[PDB]
């Protein structure tokens, strides 16, 4: 995660704009609609036959904020991302059985909305910082698979 | 293959783009290349500045290909054959880089298009670009 | 796409794997879990240890359904129309693993297959399994 | 380079036993067949429009050596591939403009290479340390970019 000091604060300053909740739950709700493989691990959640079950879905709105709230706080530690996710790591690889390939999936469609919220002011340059931290956080969440 | 819900949907989004395509498919380049620098490789005989000639001319070659396609999406393998050729025998650019241009496409369509980039659309032009992305790469070997 | 040459030089390549199709599977699929951990996350539900009964069974189906692959070259879509239907709506497996073990069932014939793995022949089974992965994950979305 | 103790070993072992001459013609010769796009660079080279052609190009059975040669030397270095790789990776980036995924690919044909000559010795622990080894490879070659 080689990020220069300019990098880090044109990540940080757009965070500070950012509703965690509501992003989290667009991100999650983009990723479902989009990529409908990814559903295979949201049985239990109901209704994601249609973009609107999906998007308005409780259940995806509140593990947007889940997913979201996880990675603010890897922003407040990105020198360290995988201490940070260790745990998670482990999670998402023995228990809920999830190819890495997703973590990368989400990041992307996570940049999107980004743009997509804040128009003109996600310039290339913050882009280029956000691929690079989307990248990161998804290597840590994938360091303790085995 | 692009439902029939698919292509209604790119072809309401690509025509609010209407005539901001080139400035579009510029943005999308200069996205990728620092986004993604590995892709530069492509591209040595370019001036890669900022606000670059090459750069905007590029993009309107892009975007222009793309509303074509747009235009023939009921044809595309033949709309874009030249193309493909052109991509398969004498550029021969590896296909991952494809990948990375439609996604930094469609953050340059998020960026400036906020109430029509709905979840919906988004999914038909990832699509689109996904299968302007294969017909582009299909004669490679 | 693949060519008359491709189809003849997997159709005799294939045909010397033989009665040993079951074995190589096996050790295709043992390959792949070895050196790509992440594979894994789609067999929770297998013994996964080395010699597993789960791997031997798995490694025979996955060998079958290429035999039937080989038999069909000219119609795999049709051959191949149920796989296809399970791997995209019920197992939905991220494409990029198909790589992964299409490159271990090289690895595979290689160490089985010394004479008759030339460069040429290499060549074609690469873009055969390859034409095997594009027709199983085509209904992806 | 997470290799382990037994993984260094076994990478060490078959590589002593290792014809770099014969082993880098092939694989080089097998990356431009298998995947014709790499062509691209090597349009000097001569006559490449068939496999037979390919094989037996003296420049690429030269070539082959040369880069096999620079891979021998870095499986000594192992723990410092990046800093080992470096000027390497600046050439490949600033003179040549190769693109990194064609490291990718030159490392799975090596691998299918010392498959084919080694059979029964290369076993699936003994490619699994092999695959870290070329992706760390490939990692280290594509460091500098920029
Ligand atoms: C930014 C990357 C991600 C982060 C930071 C993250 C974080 C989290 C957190 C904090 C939890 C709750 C853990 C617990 O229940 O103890 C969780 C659960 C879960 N995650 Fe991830 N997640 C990420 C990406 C994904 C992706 C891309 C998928 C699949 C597409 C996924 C699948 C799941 C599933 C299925 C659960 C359990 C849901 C349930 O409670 O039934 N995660 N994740
Ligand atoms: C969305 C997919 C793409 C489309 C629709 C597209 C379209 C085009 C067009 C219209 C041209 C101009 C050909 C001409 O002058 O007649 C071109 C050339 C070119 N494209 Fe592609 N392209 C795509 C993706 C890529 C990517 C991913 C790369 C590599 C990163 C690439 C590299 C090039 C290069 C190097 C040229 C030659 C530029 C020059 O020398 O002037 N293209 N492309
Ligand atoms: C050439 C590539 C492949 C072919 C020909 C193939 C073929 C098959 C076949 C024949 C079955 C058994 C269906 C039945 O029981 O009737 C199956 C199931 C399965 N495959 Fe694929 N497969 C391929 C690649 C993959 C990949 C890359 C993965 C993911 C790593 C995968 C994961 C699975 C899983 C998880 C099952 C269900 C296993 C079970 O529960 O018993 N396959 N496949
Ligand atoms: C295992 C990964 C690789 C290593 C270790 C490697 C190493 C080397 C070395 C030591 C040289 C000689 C440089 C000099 O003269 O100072 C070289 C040249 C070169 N390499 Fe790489 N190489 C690798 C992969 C690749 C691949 C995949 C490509 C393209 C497909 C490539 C393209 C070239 C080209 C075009 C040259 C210059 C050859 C010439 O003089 O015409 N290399 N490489």
């Amino acid at each position: 995660m080689h990020l220069t000091p300019e990098e880090k604060s044109a990540v940080t300053a757009l965070w500070g704009k950012v509703n965690v909740d509501e992003v989290g739950g667009e991100a999650l709700g983009r990723l479902l609609v989009v990529y409908p493989g990814t559903q295979r691990f949201f049985e239990s959640f109901g209704d994601l036959s249609t973009p609107d079950a999906v998007m308005g879905n409780p259940k995806v709105k509140a593990h947007g904020k889940k997913v979201l709230g996880a990675f603010s706080d890897g922003l407040a530690h990105l020198d360290n991302l995988k201490g940070t996710f260790a745990t998670l790591s482990e999670l998402h690889c023995d228990k809920l059985h999830v190819d890495p390939e997703n973590f990368r999936l989400l990041g992307n469609v996570l940049v999107c909305v980004l743009a997509h919220h804040f128009g003109k002011e996600f310039t290339p340059p913050v882009q280029a910082a956000y691929q690079k931290v989307v990248a990161g956080v998804a290597n840590a969440l994938a360091h303790k698979y085995h | 293959v692009l439902s029939p819900a698919d292509k209604t949907n790119v072809k309401a989004a690509w025509g609010k783009v209407g005539a901001h395509a080139g400035e579009y498919g510029a943005e999308a380049l200069e996205r990728m290349f620092l986004s993604f620098p590995t892709t530069k490789t492509y591209f040595p005989h370019f001036d890669l500045s900022h606000g670059s000639a090459q750069v905007k001319g590029h993009g309107k070659k892009v975007a222009d290909a793309l509303t074509n396609a747009v235009a023939h999406v009921d044809d595309m393998p033949n709309a874009l054959s030249a193309l493909s050729d052109l991509h398969a025998h004498k550029l021969r650019v590896d296909p991952v880089n494809f990948k990375l241009l439609s996604h930094c496409l469609l953050v340059t369509l998020a960026a400036h298009l906020p109430a029509e980039f709905t979840p919906a659309v988004h999914a038909s032009l990832d699509k689109f670009l996904a299968s302007v992305s294969t017909v582009l790469t299909s004669k490679y070997r």
